C-alpha cells in the first residue's frame, strides 16, 4: 500500500518525575492497541491520575495533553506492588480509547478521546522538530528523573527503617543519618544529577548500622 | 521497565 | 489530530550505482507532490530508466520495486548535463504518478502506480526495522558506491579515448591499458573502495599516451 | 545534489 493511517506522534502518560512515558510510538499505524503494567509511586497509595499525553518530549508537560482521569480504590500497599494496567486502543476511526484498571481490585476507569484532538500538522512538525534540537536535554532530564525517584525511594525506605529499628540505633547513628537525609532530601530539588547520587552515597555511607539493623 | 504513577491532586 | 493518512514509507527511483534517492520521504501527508532533477550516467546516454521504489534502505535492492519505464530521445551530451526533471505526485486517492521530462528534447513519459502497490503493514514494519539495523553499512555503502561511480565513469571514458584513437595507439599501450580495464572492471564488482582506487591508478599509470594522443 | 539515471536493461 502505498498510504496509511498512522498516530502522527507518540502517546502516552505521565509517569513518576513527570516523564512521558510512551504507550504508542508516533507513526504507529491504526487501528492498534497497546496496554502496559504500571505500579504506584509511594507506599500506601489509593489513586493514580493517567495523563493521557501527545508528543515526543521527555518532559510531560511539554507534550500535548489529551484529558485525564482518576482510577481510586486501590488496596492501599507498598510502592510497586499494584499491578495498574494501562490500555490505549486506537480505532478505525482515529478515536482513542484510554483505560486504566488494577488487578487486585478490579477497579476500572476510561476516557474517550475523539479523533481530532491534539496538535495539528504545523504543531505535528514542531514539535518533531523541538524534540530534535532538544533532543540532549531531555535525555538529560530524563536521567535526571530517574536519579531524583531513586533518591526519594531511598529516603522514604531509609526513614521507615529508622523507625522501625528505633531503640537498637546509636545516636550518633541516628543523627549522622538524620543529616545525610535533609541534605539529601535538598539536593533533590536541584537539577544535578551527580549532586543527588553524591548525597545517596553519603546517607549509604553513614547507613551501614542502620543496615545491618 | 515498570514505571510509576502519581496520586491525584 | 490522531489520525493522519500518510506514505508510510519513502519513495524514490534508482540512482546510479543501486542507490535509493528518494522524492517523498516517509510519512509525509497526503495528497503530496514532489520533483527533482537528475541527469546521465554516461556520456552520449540517450536514454533512462525511472525504477520507482518504496523503501528506506540505501540499497536500491533492498527496497520494493513498483513499477519501470524508460525516458529515451535525450540528445548527445556529457554525463551530467541532460536534465531529467522527475515528479512524484501521489492524490487523495493514493494513486502515485510518476514523470519524467527532459528539459532539452521535451520528451515526457509517465506511469501510473495503483494505491495497494508495494508493500503491506507486516512488511513496512520489516522495513523500518531493517533499515534502522542496518544504517551503519548503508553510510558504507554510499561512500563505496560514490568511488565505484568514479571508477565506472574513468572505465567509460578510457574505453572512448582508446576508440577515438585507434591507430595511433602504440600496441604496447592499447595491451597495457585493456588489461588495466579488466581489472578496474573486476575491482568494481567487490565493495573494497582502496582496490577500487588503486586498480583506477594501475589504468592511468598505462594511460599517458593515451591522454596525450586524445588531449 | 545532482543524481545520476542509469540506461535501459
Amino acid at each position: 500500500v502505498l498510504l496509511l493511517d498512522v498516530t502522527p506522534l507518540s502517546l502516552g502518560i505521565e509517569t513518576m518525575g513527570g516523564v512521558m512515558t510512551t504507550l504508542i510510538a508516533k507513526n504507529t499505524t491504526i487501528p492498534t492497541k497497546h496496554s502496559q503494567v504500571f505500579s504506584t509511586a509511594e507506599d500506601n497509595q489509593s489513586a493514580v491520575t493517567i495523563h493521557v499525553l501527545q508528543g515526543e518530549r521527555k518532559r510531560a508537560a511539554d507534550n500535548k495533553s489529551l484529558g485525564q482521569f482518576n482510577l481510586d480504590g486501590i488496596n492501599p500497599a507498598p510502592r510497586g506492588m499494584p499491578q495498574i494496567e494501562v490500555t490505549f486502543d486506537i480505532d478505525a476511526d482515529g478515536i482513542l480509547h484510554v483505560s486504566a484498571k488494577d488487578k487486585n481490585s478490579g477497579k476500572e476507569q476510561k476516557i474517550t478521546i475523539k479523533a481530532s484532538s491534539g496538535l495539528n500538522e504545523d504543531e505535528i512538525q514542531k514539535m518533531v522538530r523541538d524534540a530534535e534540537a532538544n533532543a540532549e536535554a531531555d535525555r538529560k532530564f530524563e536521567e535526571l528523573v530517574q536519579t531524583r525517584n531513586q533518591g526519594d525511594h531511598l529516603l522514604h525506605s531509609t526513614r521507615k527503617q529508622v523507625e522501625e529499628a528505633g531503640d537498637k540505633l546509636p545516636a550518633d547513628d541516628k543523627t549522622a543519618i538524620e543529616s545525610a537525609l535533609t541534605a539529601l532530601e535538598t539536593a533533590l530539588k536541584g537539577e544535578d544529577k551527580a549532586a543527588i547520587e553524591a548525597k545517596m552515597q553519603e546517607l549509604a555511607q553513614v547507613s551501614q548500622k542502620l543496615m545491618e539493623i | 521497565k515498570l514505571y510509576a504513577l502519581p496520586r491525584p491532586t
